[PDB]
C-alpha cells in the first residue's frame, strides 16, 4: 500500500537530521567577511572609472 | 468698430484652441521620447498631425486677421496661399481619418502597409499642396472684404479675390470639403453596415458591444461634419463669429481631453 | 565543405574567360567569398571579395575594372569574369570562404584550384625565404608589417597560412593567437603590433612547406613573401 | 564598426535584423485561439478541417486566406497557473461543452469559472460551443435536467433546459470588454468555421474600436 | 498503523526543528549592524538590445561576459554580442512555447525548452555555417522550467512534474534522477564548483541535491508561497531564493536555516529573478511591478532601483567578471545597466 511513501520519507527525514551544524554567529561571520575581502573586484558595488567600462 | 469687434473675437478662439493644440503636440512629443511603444504606433501619429494641422490653421488665420489689407498685392498672395493650404490640409487629415478607421473596422484583416504613415503623410501634405499649386497658377488669392448688408466691410482677408465670378473658391473649399465630407460618410456607412451585420450572424442579436460603440461614433462624427459644413457655407459678420469662437475652443479642448485620456495610463 | 573550381586553360592576351566555383556542404549563402591567385612560382595574391547578399564588394587595385566577381546563391556558385587579360594574370586561382562575427574564424577552408595561362597598402615583410630543418627541432618564423596591425579594439588582425606541396594553403592561426580547428597544438602564434611570430615547437614531418602571413586589418588584403621549410 | 572584420560583422547583424522583421510581419496575420474545456467534450473534432500537424498541440487549420491556430493545452497536468501567460495574448478562447454528460457538467462549469476570471485572460472573449447537443435533446427525455442541475424550474423540454444551461454558463462573466459568444454544434450536421470567422471578426472589430477611444 | 510512521516523521521534523533552533544564537542583521552601509547606487542603461518582436522568457551569460542568449516567445533565440550590440546568431526553435535557455560554459553549445517537456540543444561551432539541433533530450513529462550546462556533455534539467534530472547528452539517456519535490520545480543554481545545486518549487520549499550521488542532504522552508528563482551565493555556501509573496531570503547550508527577510511594505508583487553581485554585497531581484530592486545582502536596506521596463521583468544576469546587469522583460527589451 502507501507504507513505502511514508517508509521512505521517515528514512530521508532521518538522513537529513543528523548532519553537523555549524552556529549562525559562524557563518554570519564567514559571510560578512567574504564580501569585505572581496570589494576591490566588485566594479557595481564600487564603480569603475569611465575609462575601463566597456558599456560607457 | 465691427472690425474691433471681429478681430478681438476671432483672435480668442483661435489662440484659446492653439493653447490646447500646442499642448497636445508637447505630450506627444513627450510620449514618443518616454515610452518604447509609441515609436511604432500610426493612429497617434495620424491625431497628431490632424492636430498640429489644426493648430497651424488657427496661426494663419491669426496671422491673416491681424494684418490684412496692409501691404502690397504681392503679400496677401502668399498669405492667402498659406491659409488655403492649411485648410485644405485639415481636411485631408480629417480624410485620411476615415481611411484609418475604414482600415481598422471594415477591412479588419491584413492591414499592415509597408511605409504606412509615410504614404500617409504624402497624400495629406501633397495634395493640398498640388491643388494650392493649382490654384494659385491662376492667380485666384489677393484681397477678399467680406461685405456686410450695409454695404459697407467689416472685415477684410488675404483670400480669393473678388472676381465678379469665383469658381476657384467653390471648386477648391467647397467642392474638396464636399467630396470629402461624402467620403466620410461612405465610410461610416459601411462600418454601421458590416457591424449591423456580424451581429445578425455571431448569434449576439441585440446585446452586442459594438453595436453601441459604432452608433456613439457615427453620432460624433455627423457632429463634426455639420459643424465644419455650416462653419464654411455661412457667412461670417457681427453675428456668426461667436459660434465660430465656440466651435474653435471646442475644436481644441475635444482634441486635446481625447489625446490626453487616450494614451496617458 | 568541398570547393572546385573550372574554368581553366590557355587563353590568348586581350581575350575574356569566365571562372566558376562550384560549392557544396554547407551553407554558402551565409559566406563572404575570395578569389585568391598564386603567380607559377610566386606567393599568393588577393584578387576580389564579394559579401554575403553581394552587398559590398572589393576589388584589387591591379585588376579593377577588368574582373568583376559575383555569387548565385540558389545554384552555390561563385563567378569571376575576367575582360582583357595580360600576361600577369597567368596564375592558379583558389576560392576562399569567410564568415564574419565575434569569434569566427575567416580563411578557413580554400578551394583546389584552376590554372589559367595566358599567352596605401600593408607591406608585410617576410624576411627570411628558407629555413632548412630537421624532424624534431623547434624552429620560429618571423613576419614583420608596415604599419600596426593591433587595432583599438584589442585585435591584432594577422593570419598564418601554410602549404604543403602540391596543395591548397590551409589556416593555422588567425588573429595571431587562435589555433585554427584541426590543427595541432605544436603551432602557436606569438608577437606583438609591427612584430610577429609563429613557432613550430616539437616539428614533425607534414610541417614541410610555405608559411605565408597575411592582414586583414583593411582592403585589399596582402600576403607575404612567403617562409620555406625543408629538409 | 571601424576595423573590416566588424564592418562585416555589422552588415551580418543587419542582414539578421532583416530577417527577423520580415518573421515577424509574416506571423502577425495568424489568428492565435486557445481551446479549452473539460475531458471528453469534442474539443479535438471542432473543425473537422483540422490538419493537427506530451505538451501543447498546434492546430494550423486556414478559411478565407486567412491562417488559424489552435492551441489544445490539456493533457498538460501540471499547475496552470504557472504556464497560462505564455497564451496570454491570443485573440480569443474556445471552449467546448458536451451537453450529453450530466457528470462533466459541475467540472466544467468550475474550469470556466477558474479561465474566465483570470488576471491574464480579464478582457479575452470567449467562443463556447456547446457540443452533441442531439444525444442532449434525445436523453433529456429519459434523464431530466434536475439530477445535474437540482435549481431548475423551468419546463423541462430540449430547448429551454439548453438556454438555462447556456445562461448559466453565461453568468459567470462579471466583466466588461468581454463578450461570451455562444452556440451549439451538433457533431453530425454542423460546420462551424464560419462560427469562429464571425466572433473573431467580431472580437477584433470590438478590440480596434476600443483602441480608438469608444468604449 | 501508518499513523505510527507519520508520529516518527513528526518526532523527526521536531527534533530537526529544535537543532536548528539550538544553532540560532545570534543574527546576520544584528551582526552586521556594526559595517557601514552601501551608498545609494545608481546604474543607469549602457546598451538597449532590440529586435524580439514578442515577451522574452530567459536570458544567460556567457563565461566570456560579452555573449548572451535571449528566449522569446516569437520563436527566436538570439545571441548577442553585448559591448557592440550586433547580433551573432538568430536561431529558430521547432516550438516558440520556451521558457529557459542557458549558454554553455565552454561557450560552443546552447540548451533550450518550455511547454514541448523538451531540452534541445544547439552546436553553435559547425563546420557548415548554419546552428544545427544537435540533439532532443525527451524524458520529462512537464514543462521544463530551467536547464544548466555542467560540461560540454551534461546538463541538468528541472521540470514541472516535480522530478530534476541529470543528462548524458552525447547518449540521451538520464543519468540521475533528482526525485522528492511534492510540487512543479521552477528554477535551479548549480554551485560555483558545479558539484551541488539547489533547486526551488511551488510547494514553497527549497532543496540540496548532490550531482554524483543523487541524493537530497538539505531542505529548506521559510517561504509561504510558490519559488520562482534561486541563486548561489558566490562562494557556494548560503543561497538566495525568491518567491510570490514579495519575499526574498538568504539561506546557509552550514547553518541549514534561514539568515535574514529581504521585504518591504510597499512591495506586494511577486519576485521573478534573483542574483548576486561579483562579491557577493548586493543582491538584485526582478518584480512584477515592472522594477528591479537592488538590495544590501547584509544589512536588509534597499539601496537602489533599476526602473526602466514598461512590463514584468523576467530575467535577471549579473555578469560572469562582475560588470555589468542584464535585465529582460514582457516588452520585448533587454537592457545592459551598470
Ligand atoms: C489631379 C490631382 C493631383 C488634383 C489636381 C488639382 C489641380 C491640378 C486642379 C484640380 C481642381 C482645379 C481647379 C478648379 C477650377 C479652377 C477655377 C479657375 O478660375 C476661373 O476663373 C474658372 C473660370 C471658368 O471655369 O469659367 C482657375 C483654375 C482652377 C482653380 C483649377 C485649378 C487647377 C485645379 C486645382
Ligand atoms: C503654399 C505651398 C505652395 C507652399 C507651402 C509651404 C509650407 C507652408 C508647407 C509646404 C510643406 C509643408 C510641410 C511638409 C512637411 C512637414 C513635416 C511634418 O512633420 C509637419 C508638417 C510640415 C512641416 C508641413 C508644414 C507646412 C509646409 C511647410
Ligand atoms: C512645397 C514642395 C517642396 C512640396 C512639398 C511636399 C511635402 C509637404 C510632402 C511631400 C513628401 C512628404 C513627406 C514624405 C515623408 C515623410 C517622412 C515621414 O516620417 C513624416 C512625413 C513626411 C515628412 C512627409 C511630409 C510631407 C511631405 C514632405
Ligand atoms: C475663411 C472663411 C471661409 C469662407 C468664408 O465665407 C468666410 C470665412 C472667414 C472666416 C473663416 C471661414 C472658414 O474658412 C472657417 C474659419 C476659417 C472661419 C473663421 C474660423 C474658421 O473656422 C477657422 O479658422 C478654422 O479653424
Ligand atoms: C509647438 C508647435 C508645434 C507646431 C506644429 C507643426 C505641425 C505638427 C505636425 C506634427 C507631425 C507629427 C508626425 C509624427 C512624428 C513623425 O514624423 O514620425
Ligand atoms: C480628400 C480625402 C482624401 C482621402 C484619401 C484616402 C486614401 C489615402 C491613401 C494613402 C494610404 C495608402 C496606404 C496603403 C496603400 C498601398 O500600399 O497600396
Ligand atoms: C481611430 O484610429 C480613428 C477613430 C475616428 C475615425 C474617424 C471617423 C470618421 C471621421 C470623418 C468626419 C467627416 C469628414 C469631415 C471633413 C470636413
Amino acid at each position: 500500500a502507501s507504507i513505502a511513501q511514508a517508509r521512505k520519507l521517515v528514512e530521508q527525514l532521518k538522513m537529513e537530521a543528523n548532519i553537523d551544524r555549524i552556529k549562525v554567529s559562524k557563518a554570519a561571520a564567514d559571510l560578512m567577511a567574504y564580501c569585505e575581502a572581496h570589494a576591490k573586484e566588485d566594479p557595481l558595488l564600487t564603480p569603475v572609472p569611465a575609462s575601463e567600462n566597456p558599456f560607457r | 468698430s465691427t472690425v474691433h469687434i471681429l478681430t478681438r473675437i476671432s483672435q480668442a478662439g483661435c489662440g484659446v484652441s492653439m493653447i490646447f493644440l500646442a499642448f497636445t503636440i508637447i505630450l506627444y512629443a513627450f510620449l514618443r521620447l518616454s515610452r518604447e511603444r509609441f515609436k511604432s504606433e500610426d493612429a497617434p501619429k495620424i491625431h497628431v498631425a490632424l492636430g498640429g494641422s489644426l493648430f497651424l490653421l488657427n496661426l494663419a488665420f491669426l496671422v491673416n486677421v491681424g494684418s490684412g489689407s496692409k501691404g502690397s498685392d504681392a503679400a496677401c498672395w502668399a498669405r492667402g496661399a498659406v491659409f488655403h493650404y492649411f485648410l485644405l490640409c485639415a481636411f485631408t487629415w480629417m480624410g485620411l481619418e476615415a481611411f484609418h478607421l475604414y482600415l481598422l473596422a471594415v477591412r479588419v484583416f491584413n492591414t499592415y502597409f509597408g511605409h504606412y504613415f509615410l504614404k500617409l503623410s504624402l497624400v495629406g501634405w501633397g495634395l493640398p499642396a498640388l491643388m494650392v499649386i493649382g490654384t494659385g497658377s491662376a492667380n485666384s488669392y489677393g484681397l477678399y472684404t467680406i461685405r456686410d448688408r450695409e454695404n459697407r466691410t467689416s472685415l477684410e482677408l488675404c483670400w480669393f479675390r473678388e472676381g465678379t465670378t469665383m469658381y476657384a473658391l467653390y471648386i477648391t473649399v467647397h467642392g474638396y470639403f464636399l467630396i470629402t465630407f461624402l467620403f466620410g460618410m461612405v465610410v461610416l456607412a459601411l462600418v454601421v453596415w458590416k457591424i449591423f451585420t456580424l451581429s445578425r450572424a455571431t448569434a449576439v442579436k441585440e446585446r452586442g458591444k459594438n453595436r453601441k460603440k459604432v452608433l456613439t461614433l457615427l453620432g460624433l462624427s455627423s457632429l463634426v461634419g455639420v459643424t465644419w459644413g455650416l462653419a464654411i457655407f455661412t457667412p461670417l459678420g457681427l453675428s456668426t463669429v461667436y459660434i465660430f469662437a465656440l466651435f474653435n475652443s471646442l475644436q481644441g479642448v475635444f482634441i486635446c481631453c481625447w489625446f490626453t485620456i487616450l494614451y496617458l495610463p | 565543405v568541398q570547393l572546385v573550381e573550372s574554368g581553366g586553360g590557355l587563353v590568348q592576351p586581350g581575350g575574356s574567360r569566365k571562372l566558376s566555383c562550384s560549392a557544396s556542404g554547407f551553407a554558402f549563402s551565409s559566406f563572404g567569398m575570395h578569389w585568391v591567385r598564386q603567380a607559377p612560382e610566386k606567393g599568393l595574391e588577393w584578387v576580389a571579395y564579394i559579401s554575403s547578399g553581394s552587398g559590398t564588394i572589393y576589388y584589387a587595385d591591379t585588376v579593377k575594372g577588368r574582373f568583376t566577381i559575383s555569387r548565385d546563391d540558389p545554384k552555390n556558385t561563385l563567378f569571376l569574369q575576367m575582360t582583357s587579360l595580360r600576361s600577369e594574370d597567368t596564375a592558379m586561382y583558389y576560392c576562399v570562404r569567410s564568415i564574419y562575427y565575434y569569434g569566427s574564424s575567416p580563411f578557413d577552408f580554400w578551394g583546389q584550384g584552376t590554372t589559367l595561362t595566358v599567352s596605401s597598402d600593408i607591406v608585410m615583410t617576410q624576411a627570411t625565404s628558407s629555413v632548412p630543418v630537421t624532424p624534431g627541432e623547434s624552429v620560429s618564423i618571423s613576419c614583420r608589417s608596415s604599419k600596426s596591425l593591433l587595432h583599438s579594439n584589442g585585435n591584432t588582425y594577422l593570419y598564418w597560412f601554410l602549404q604543403r606541396p602540391g596543395q591548397s594553403p590551409q589556416l593555422l592561426i588567425y588573429r595571431m593567437s587562435n589555433l585554427a580547428s584541426g590543427v595541432p597544438d605544436r603551432f602557436s602564434g606569438s608577437g606583438s603590433g609591427t612584430a610577429f611570430t609563429l613557432t613550430i615547437s616539437r616539428l614533425e614531418a607534414e610541417d614541410v612547406g610555405v608559411y605565408y602571413c597575411m592582414q586583414h586589418l583593411e582592403y585589399p588584403l596582402t600576403f607575404g613573401a612567403g617562409t620555406k621549410l625543408e629538409l | 564598426t571601424l576595423s573590416a572584420e566588424e564592418r562585416a560583422a555589422l552588415e551580418r547583424s543587419k542582414a539578421i535584423e532583416k530577417n527577423l522583421k520580415e518573421d515577424g510581419i509574416s506571423a502577425a496575420k495568424d489568428v492565435k485561439l486557445l481551446l479549452l474545456g473539460a475531458d471528453n467534450s469534442g474539443k479535438s473534432t471542432i473543425v473537422k478541417q483540422m490538419k493537427i500537424i506530451t505538451g501543447i498541440v498546434e492546430t494550423h487549420f486556414t478559411f478565407k486566406n486567412l491562417h488559424f491556430r489552435l492551441f489544445d493545452v490539456g493533457g498538460q497536468r501540471s499547475e496552470r497557473k504557472k504556464w497560462i501567460h505564455c497564451f496570454e495574448d491570443v485573440t480569443a478562447i474556445i471552449f467546448c461543452v458536451d451537453l450529453s454528460d450530466y457528470n462533466r457538467m459541475h467540472e466544467s462549469l468550475m474550469l470556466f469559472d477558474s479561465i474566465c476570471n483570470n488576471k491574464f485572460f480579464i478582457d479575452t472573449s470567449i467562443i463556447l460551443f456547446l457540443n452533441k447537443k442531439d444525444l442532449f435533446g434525445e436523453k433529456i427525455k429519459k434523464s431530466p435536467l434536475t439530477i445535474c442541475f437540482p435549481e431548475y424550474t423551468g419546463p423541462n423540454t430540449y430547448e429551454d433546459a439548453a438556454a438555462y444551461i447556456q445562461a448559466q454558463f453565461e453568468s459567470k462573466n462579471r466583466s466588461p470588454n468581454k463578450e461570451i459568444y455562444c452556440h451549439m454544434t451538433c457533431a453530425t450536421d454542423t460546420n462551424n468555421a464560419q462560427v469562429i470567422f464571425d466572433a473573431v471578426t467580431d472580437i477584433i472589430i470590438a478590440n480596434n474600436l476600443r483602441g480608438c477611444g469608444l468604449y | 498503523e501508518l499513523d505510527q510512521l507519520r508520529q516518527e516523521a513528526e518526532q523527526l521534523k521536531n527534533q530537526i526543528r529544535d537543532a536548528r533552533k539550538a544553532c540560532a544564537d545570534a543574527t546576520l542583521s544584528q551582526i552586521t549592524n556594526n559595517i557601514d552601509p552601501v551608498g545609494r547606487i545608481q546604474m543607469r542603461t549602457r546598451r538597449t538590445l532590440r529586435g524580439h518582436l514578442a515577451k522574452i522568457y530567459a536570458m544567460h551569460w556567457g563565461t566570456d561576459s560579452r555573449l548572451l542568449v535571449s528566449a522569446s516567445q516569437d520563436g527566436k533565440l538570439i545571441i548577442w554580442d553585448s559591448y557592440t550590440t550586433n547580433k551573432v546568431h538568430a536561431i529558430p526553435l521547432r516550438s516558440s512555447w520556451v521558457m529557459t535557455c542557458a549558454y554553455a560554459p565552454s561557450g560552443n553549445y546552447v540548451a533550450c525548452g518550455g511547454l514541448d517537456n523538451i531540452c534541445s540543444i544547439y552546436n553553435l561551432k559547425t563546420r557548415e555555417g548554419n546552428v544545427r539541433v544537435s540533439r532532443e533530450l525527451a524524458g520529462h513529462t512537464g514543462y521544463l522550467s530551467c536547464c544548466r550546462f555542467l560540461d560540454d556533455n551534461q546538463i541538468v534539467t528541472s521540470s514541472g512534474d516535480t522530478t530534476c534530472a541529470l543528462w548524458d547528452i552525447e547518449t540521451g539517456q538520464q543519468t540521475t534522477t533528482f526525485t522528492g519535490h511534492t510540487g512543479d520545480v521552477m528554477s535551479l543554481s548549480l554551485a560555483p564548483d558545479t558539484r551541488l545545486f539547489v533547486s526551488g518549487a511551488c510547494d514553497a520549499s527549497a532543496k540540496l541535491w548532490d550531482v554524483r550521488e543523487g541524493m537530497c542532504r538539505q531542505t529548506f522552508t521559510g517561504h509561504e508561497s510558490d519559488i520562482n528563482a534561486i541563486c548561489f551565493f558566490p562562494n557556494g555556501n548560503a543561497f538566495a531564493t525568491g518567491s510570490d509573496d514579495a519575499t526574498c531570503r538568504l539561506f546557509d547550508l552550514r547553518a541549514d536555516q534561514e539568515l535574514m527577510t529581504y521585504s518591504h511594505d510597499n512591495i506586494i508583487c511577486g519576485i521573478t529573478s534573483v542574483s548576486f553581485s561579483k562579491s557577493g554585497r548586493l543582491l538584485l531581484a526582478g518584480y512584477d511591478d515592472f522594477n528591479c530592486n537592488v538590495w544590501d545582502a547584509l544589512k536588509a536596506d534597499r539601496a537602489g532601483v533599476l526602473a526602466g521596463h514598461d512590463n514584468r521583468v523576467s530575467c535577471l544576469g549579473v555578469t560572469d567578471d562582475g560588470m555589468a546587469v542584464a535585465t529582460g522583460s514582457w516588452d520585448s527589451f533587454l537592457k545592459i545597466w551598470n
